[PDB]
């Protein structure tokens, strides 16, 4: 799905691949196959063991839409989780179904 | 009770939601529709009009153009005269 | 539950490729020593998310996301819903 | 009378003079959005003028949504400026204003059942299909929906000399029903 | 007159709750969201001080002590089959680039094989399937998706593991069991109740062997009333009557080892002239 | 034949098993038969005299309805059952003076306020005004 | 739970007799019985609250838009709803700012037709400090009319305007 | 086409149905048999007269189980009601639906919205907006000799 | 239409089958006397085929 | 300002309460309708002469309304009205389906509380009330204890003396969030209790239509109300045009306020109670008199009183979380058969746990 494996947790885990292929101790097919079934673990994971709503209001700088992914810009934001506020300058929201 | 007012049939609102969300049928670059096309030459010999566009989900107009660039119809007296993918 | 959810996404990931190492004959030890090593590396404000439906007023944007990992100000946080509002 | 229609929206169209791929603008632009399973066309929007312009791969552009003529010629100058950058060779051929909606007010409530029963041949009122009676006036080719709350939309005109002469000719018409 | 009284008619048309109004007063008109904790409020949290929706207890209802089996049961499943399923996917994918014939019989034998395999898990009973209460499930997934939300993770890991699990004895106590009980605390002491369940014999929970003990004590309440403690008790009782109520529940809780009951007995039969 | 053969009829039916592969089935179970009806030009439905049936050239008639359920199964481990009950399917001619006419049970004082004989024995119909018997 | 109904039958026994004089509302009151209708057996808490309910109907029977013989009635009924009671401290009439001012116009239009019974009755209600004088009655949370074309046109009125014309 | 022939004609001979009452019986949606009723009204190059409300009711209290007297007693109440301004701009079948409420709940049959929301095809909150704007003046709408059980006096 | 067709006309089947159809089952009732009203609701007929 | 409906019987419009009193004391200014002093042949001749004067009667006049218009208990009851015919029936109806018939808990409890303080006289005279003293009937709503309170949302009710400076009601509200001990005593349960949080989290503000007055007299209380106007200050929020205030320059007698209307005191950082000014009357001379006691307690809720898990014989001194040994996740525990499941022999907790202790809401409150 290539979506998450752009965050911290799939940022370590392709670094960790990496770091684990050139010590020559995997192969390249499996790696990429661990890739695919850790795309889909952090779905189930994100849908099913994930319960809390943010809710955030800013001023969306730009926008786009492509092969079904918008890209949000925004500006000057407040994200609002449970009880604690988390003010952003700016923030780029990547959303993709 | 009957023929009681209703703004749209239920299944009229349900089958044109599943058009409108299955959308357009894209037409691919000539080099990938002759690849699926030859691909699948070899699970059968002959294939139907109807049948191939399923399987190459492109649209009736621009796939028979592709078809007649290479491919052939042979008139067969069993059931009808169906396109060969084989161009010779 | 951030770090709570990447150690149940980390095991989830060792429990369910364990017989691929397995099978391809790279011994267990190397998958060991993956899990620790992600567990190690795991120590511009982006959120990777889905769209349930971005809507749009003449100027206001109203988006329901689903599932979705926010980096904000270095910190990573998740939400299963997020109901954001902004004006263009 | 002394009330003129404001106008509300101004659809223009212009020939960019070059074949697009539009991925490829909707890629690198900055408001584009580009949905080919919703529509064929490329979705950009501005601020300054606050218009949006759907832009075909045949190369003609649709610039609506500006509230005057020169807004609208501006705007769609804007876009040809943003194709341009992006590595088209765009020109500005053949800009047209299309279509010209105005609103207006006359402030007083209307008749709309009298109106249809003495204007049959123009005027299609069905209050089961639209709460409003549409007009069609034939001096102008202008479409006006007329309401109740006195409110009345003209529609259709390319010129705005259209616009208003439409709604002089339907004023005394509506003065003629004040509820 | 006549008028403004129509417009107060029109006005109690137009008129409009309470609810609106409780625990997040505050809250915006978008998103409903009250503002964010103050200072003091992050403070408190900070020192562990319970909120009261924390502290807010409900019964176990019997329909969740069966969707838990189910989902305990379900989840189990789900987790060993997903490598299993993982692996025939992946002997797939060799088979279908294999540029070769042996191998690829080779592959396919390995795949009856993963095939096999798979249909042991499925055909695995249930007993051995729910495990040994002390091994971990997917405990935030079935406080989501079996659960709408309605149970947390750690309440669903605790009642499943410390009294819901199969191999937990929830059969009613036998008076030898209970004697056995008595005899061992008493020896064991009472304060090792872990202890107290593994020597017991029977799977009990430590909860289940302190609770019956409890049940069955006699040095819990005191039994016999003294000087000091009904000058306490009267002490007590004219500090918190607001008249001919005198709560006995808030009264107890500051007389030790005894029950309302024992406290009305006294107040009632020998504390007033009467 | 109302009471019983109608229904048998409807009973015996088999069931409808269409297969697109997503499957649906037509069953029929119940019968109901309205009082012999007319409905004017804006479609009021009001009893039918057979004095008016004769007058206004009309036939006696009596709608009918019958319970369908419809089930289908789209090989997704879901059914989904959906009754329309009493769903019209035609009218029956009604033999006059009989159970479901109108005139059943009718005291002789109440036909000579329909305008109809009380010796008049019944037993026809009245299709497009004319009294029709069915020869045995 | 009844009350009203008892309430509309002696004030209708009482508008039937087109009176004002306390004398005839104590015949009705010996009449009805109507004293005990908090005689019978009550807690305190239930009988205080029965006892709220009945002075508060009473009182809204005093206030327009009633006609004068039903607001004297209203007047007496309450006399002798507050004087019997068996609340030992007796409920208040709770009575309203914004009524006051009306009140006391009644009052003075009672003392005014002389109808001296009911201005004491009034009289002895306000020493004896039977009112509770909140901002509104029906503590807040979460018929025999008067017509305004009487006010408008009457007798007299259409008498001047004959003589003027 | 058929069902917009069909619409066309019904409202001609001057029992018109509603494009919800052609919708129930034909098998396309009611947007399809308006657009086709505006472009045949076109081609054809005539015109049908305008609803009126009295014209939806016969059919509309037959439907329901209502008497003649509840019939009238509608009739007469809508009919006023447009009369009156009470309802500017409003279809006249949620007028209609309205008025029957009123008679309805007024008088010894009651029906609810709910049903007469099912007979008229208007939808329940229509019914609320459009009688909220007849509520204040249900007296003088309703016929002056009317016999009832409940008093119009008193209505929800 | 069907069973109204066949009481209409006497003609038994649907109505392209009239070549089968049986007929004169139904008739129009004789209303010249009373008694030739009863005779003709018990008329027995005796098909020849 | 006049009070006035509204809504049109849910709330007032919003009104001073110091001109209000003030209208009233003005109405009855030298009528002796506002007296506070107790009820009391040669006062007949006085009163008779009074009478004349203020009906202009004569004496004999006056004497003969004063003989007619006289006052003019026993269970049984003969000869029935409508209501009383009812309550035969109701009184028939229980003698045969009741077999103690006496006042339950509940009813005695609401009664004691209302009339607990009748009539009570000042011990000392200098704490009388003046004649015309505004009291408010205040109900605050207790906060969500157990889960049912959001449906019927629980108050208790308070007398507030008008002209009675806030945090006079502030410090007299009773909330258990007053009394909750902090942090964890997992390891050792015997640590000197860190002082309750009446101590450490001294802030609180009433907010009364847009005005947050602040309980800024002490110097631990910081501006919780700072929260919700920066809140407030960002994107609008349909809230707008906040004020502050100091709560203790302010007194009930200074408030601009609507009857009947909620309104909030968060109070322990966000334990909010929301405040409805039920009703506002001159003060009687039936009710207490004092003031040092004077925002008192009319009725209060009952809440029940968690208990001992394992023995439902004491209440809950315990609240414990993640227990090694609890069936329940927060499993409550009296202080005996929380010493026996969770420690050794000298205070060694035993598995894996974090206790803390656990006011009882049912008791404290
Ligand atoms: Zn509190
Ligand atoms: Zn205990």
């Amino acid at each position: 799905y290539q979506l998450y494996r752009n965050t911290t947790l799939g940022n370590s885990l392709q670094e960790s691949l990496d770091e684990l292929i050139q010590s020559q101790q995997i192969t390249p097919q499996l790696a990429l196959q661990v890739l695919l079934q850790f795309d889909k673990a952090i779905n189930a994971a994100l849908a099913q063991r994930v319960r809390n709503r943010v809710n955030f209001r800013g001023s969306l700088n730009t926008y786009r839409f492509c092969d079904n992914v918008w890209t949000f810009v925004l500006n000057d934001v407040e994200f609002r989780e449970v009880t604690e506020l988390i003010k952003v300058d700016k923030v780029k929201i990547v959303a993709c179904d | 009770t009957n023929y009681k007012p209703v703004a749209n049939h239920q299944y009229n609102i349900e089958y044109e939601r599943k058009k409108k969300e299955d959308g357009k049928r894209a037409r691919a670059d000539k080099q990938h529709v002759l690849d699926m096309l030859f691909s699948a030459f070899e699970k059968h010999q002959y294939y139907n009009l109807k049948d191939l566009v399923d399987i190459t989900k492109q649209p009736v107009v621009y796939l028979k153009e592709i078809l007649k660039e290479i491919g052939v119809q042979n008139v067969k007296g069993i059931h009808k005269n169906t396109w060969e993918l084989k161009p010779e | 539950t951030v770090p709570k959810l990447y150690r149940s996404v980390i095991e989830d990931v060792i429990n369910d490729v364990r017989d691929i190492f397995l099978d391809d004959g790279v011994d267990e030890q190397v998958l060991m020593e993956l899990k620790t090593l992600w567990e190690n590396k795991l120590m511009e404000n982006v959120v990777v998310c889905q769209y349930d439906k971005i809507h749009r007023s003449k100027n206001k944007w109203k988006f329901h996301l689903k599932d979705g990992i926010m980096n904000l100000n270095g910190r990573d946080y998740i939400f299963s819903k997020a109901i954001g509002d902004a004006e263009w | 009378s002394g009330i003129v229609p404001q106008l509300q929206n101004i659809v223009s169209t212009v020939n960019l003079g070059c074949k697009l791929d539009l991925k490829t603008i909707a890629l690198r632009a900055r408001n584009a959005e580009y949905n080919p399973k919703r529509f064929a066309a490329v979705i950009m929007r501005i601020r300054e003028p606050r218009t949006t312009a759907l832009i075909f791969s045949s190369g003609k552009m649709v610039c609506t949504g500006a509230k005057s003529e020169e807004q609208s010629r501006l705007a769609a100058r804007k876009y040809a400026r943003v194709v341009q950058k992006l590595g088209f060779p765009a020109k500005f051929l053949d800009f047209k204003i299309q279509n010209m909606v105005g609103s207006c007010d006359v402030k007083f409530p209307i008749r709309l059942e009298g109106l249809v029963l003495t204007h049959q041949q123009f005027s299609s009122y069905e209050p089961e299909l639209f709460p409003g009676l549409i007009y069609r006036m034939i001096k102008p080719r202008i479409v006006l929906l007329i309401f109740v709350s006195g409110k009345v939309v003209l529609t259709g005109a390319k010129v705005r000399a259209e616009i208003y002469e439409a709604f002089e000719n339907i004023y005394p018409i509506l003065k003629g029903f004040r509820k | 007159q006549n008028r403004e009284q129509q417009e107060e008619l029109m006005r109690d048309l137009a008129g409009s709750y309470m609810g609106h109004f409780m625990k997040p007063y505050f809250k915006d008109k978008v998103t409903g969201v009250g503002p964010p904790a103050n200072e003091d409020t992050r403070e408190k949290a900070a020192q562990g001080i319970k909120a009261f929706e924390e502290l807010l207890v409900t019964k176990w209802k019997n329909w969740e002590k069966a969707l838990l089996r189910k989902s305990v049961v379900s989840d189990r499943l789900q987790r060993l089959l997903q490598p299993k399923l993982l692996k025939l996917e992946y002997l797939h994918q060799k088979q279908s680039k294999v540029s070769s014939e042996l191998e690829r019989q080779a592959l396919e034998k390995q795949g009856r094989e993963a095939e096999k395999e798979i249909q042991d898990i499925n055909q695995l009973p249930e007993e051995a399937l729910l495990g040994n209460r002390l091994d971990s499930h997917d405990w935030e997934k079935i406080s989501n998706i079996n659960f709408e939300g309605s149970r947390s993770a750690e309440e669903i890991r605790k009642f499943w593991q410390n009294s819901e699990h199969p191999s937990i004895n929830k059969q009613e106590w036998s008076r030898e069991e209970e004697e056995r009980l008595q005899a061992i605390a008493a020896a064991h002491g009472h304060l090792e109740w872990q202890k107290i369940a593994e020597e017991l014999g029977t799977s009990r929970s430590a909860f289940q062997c302190l609770q019956k003990f409890q049940q069955h004590n006699k040095a819990l309440k005191r039994k016999e009333w003294t000087e000091e403690e009904d000058r306490m008790l009267t002490q007590l009782v004219q500090e918190m009557r607001v008249g001919s109520h005198i709560p006995y529940r808030r009264i107890v809780y500051y007389m030790e080892g005894r029950d309302s009951m024992q406290l009305i007995y006294r107040w009632t039969k020998s504390l007033d002239p009467g | 034949f109302i009471q019983m053969s109608v229904q048998r009829i409807v009973e015996d039916a088999p069931p409808i098993d269409l297969q697109a592969p997503p499957r649906y089935l037509l069953k029929f179970e119940q019968i109901y038969l309205s009082k012999p009806t007319h409905w004017e030009r804006d479609g009021a439905p009001s009893p039918m005299m057979p004095n008016e049936a004769r007058l206004r050239n009309l036939t006696y008639s009596a709608p009918l309805y019958v319970d369908i359920t419809k089930t289908v199964i789209k090989e997704g481990e879901e059914q989904l059952q959906t009754q329309h009950q009493k769903t019209f399917i035609g009218k029956i001619p009604i033999m006059l003076r009989s159970t479901y006419c109108l005139l059943n049970g009718l005291t002789d004082r109440d036909l000579c306020e329909l305008n109809e004989c009380p010796l008049d024995p019944g037993g026809y119909f009245i299709i497009n005004g004319s009294e029709k018997v069915l020869i045995a | 739970p009844g009350l009203q109904t008892d309430c509309e039958a002696l004030l209708s026994r009482f508008q039937e007799t087109d009176s004002v004089r306390f004398e005839d509302f104590t015949e009705l009151w010996r009449n009805m019985k109507f004293g005990t209708i908090f005689c019978g057996r009550m807690r305190n808490l239930e009988k205080n609250m029965f006892t709220k309910e009945a002075l508060a109907l009473a009182w809204r029977y005093f206030l327009p838009p009633y006609t004068f013989q039903i607001r004297v009635g209203a007047l007496y009924l309450l006399y002798g709803l507050y004087n019997t009671q068996l609340c030992q401290p007796k409920q208040k009439i709770r009575v309203a700012l914004k009524d006051w001012d009306e009140v006391l116009k009644f009052q003075q239009d009672l003392v005014n037709a002389q109808h001296f019974d009911a201005a004491y009755i009034f009289r002895k209600l306000r020493l004896d400090r039977a009112f509770h004088f909140t901002a509104m009655p029906k503590l807040l949370s979460y018929k025999d009319p008067s017509d305004r074309v009487m006010k408008l046109i009457t007798s007299d009125v259409l008498e001047e305007m004959l003589n003027v014309h | 086409i058929a069902s917009a022939c069909l619409y066309i004609a019904c409202r001609q001979e001057g029992v018109p149905r509603t494009f919800k009452e052609i919708c129930a019986v034909s098998r396309i949606s009611k947007k399809e048999i308006g657009r086709c009723f505006k472009l045949i009204l076109k081609a054809l190059e005539t015109s049908v007269d305008l609803i009126t409300t009295g014209d939806f009711m016969s059919r509309f209290c037959s439907n329901l189980c209502l008497p003649k007297q509840v019939q009238m007693a509608a009739t007469h109440i809508a009919r006023k009601a447009v009369e009156l301004d009470l309802v500017p701009g409003r279809s006249p079948i949620s007028v209609a639906a309205a008025a029957i409420y009123m008679a309805s709940q007024a008088s010894a049959e009651k029906r609810t919205q709910k049903e007469i929301g099912d007979i008229a095809g208007v939808a329940d909150v229509t019914i609320r907006q459009s009688y909220r704007l007849i509520y204040p003046r249900a007296p003088d709408l309703f016929p002056t000799d009317f016999k009832f059980d409940t008093p119009v006096d008193k209505l929800p | 239409d069907g069973l109204k067709y066949s009481l209409a006309t006497g003609n038994w089947g649907d109505q392209k089958k009239a070549h089968q159809a049986r007929a004169g089952v139904s008739q129009v009732l004789n209303r010249l006397t009373f008694a030739s009203t009863l005779s003709h609701l018990r008329r027995l007929n005796s098909p020849i085929g | 300002n006049f009070p006035e409906y509204e809504l049109p019987e849910l709330n007032t419009r919003a009104f001073h309460v110091g001109a209000f009193g003030e209208l009233w004391r003005g109405r009855l200014r030298g009528a002796g309708d506002l007296s506070l002093r107790e009820p009391p042949a040669a006062d007949s001749d006085r009163e008779d002469a009074a009478v004349a004067r203020d009906l202009d009667c004569s004496l004999e006049a006056a004497a003969e309304l004063r003989a007619v218009c006289g006052l003019d208990e026993v269970i049984p009851e003969n000869t029935d009205l409508v209501t009383l015919g009812v309550r035969k029936r109701f009184l028939e109806h229980r003698e045969e389906t009741i077999t103690i018939d006496r006042a339950c808990r509940q009813e005695t409890f609401v009664y004691e509380m209302e009339s607990h303080a009748i009539g009570k006289k000042p011990e000392n005279s200098a704490d009388m009330i003046e004649e015309g003293e505004l009291i408010l009937s205040v109900n605050i709503l207790y906060p969500v204890i157990f889960h049912k309170h959001k449906e019927h949302k629980p108050y208790q009710t308070m007398l507030v003396l008008g002209s009675q400076k806030l945090t006079q009601l502030r410090d007299s509200i009773r909330c258990v969030s007053d009394l909750q001990i902090g942090g964890e005593f997992s390891n050792t349960p015997d640590q000197a209790p860190e002082h309750i949080s009446k101590d450490l989290y001294k802030s609180a503000f009433f907010y009364f239509e847009g005005t947050f007055y602040n309980d800024k007299r002490y110097p631990e209380c910081r501006d919780l109300s700072r929260t919700i106007i920066e809140w407030s200050e960002s994107h609008d929020r349909g809230y707008g045009k906040f004020q502050t205030a100091r709560m203790e320059d302010f007194t009930f007698n200074d408030l601009c306020i609507k009857l009947g209307f909620p309104y909030l005191y968060c109070h322990q950082g966000d334990c909010e109670h929301v405040i409805v000014i039920t009703d506002i009357r001159l003060v009687h001379h039936d009710d207490c008199l004092d003031r040092t006691l004077y925002p008192l307690l009319i009725k209060k809720h009952w809440l029940w009183t968690r208990k001992c898990f394992v023995c439902k014989m004491y209440t809950a001194r315990w609240v414990t979380n993640n227990d090694s040994f609890a069936p329940e996740d927060p499993c409550f525990f009296c202080d005996v058969c929380f010493r026996m499941l969770h420690y050794d022999s000298e205070g060694n907790k035993l598995g894996e746990f974090l206790a803390y202790p656990y006011v009882d809401p049912g008791t404290f409150n």
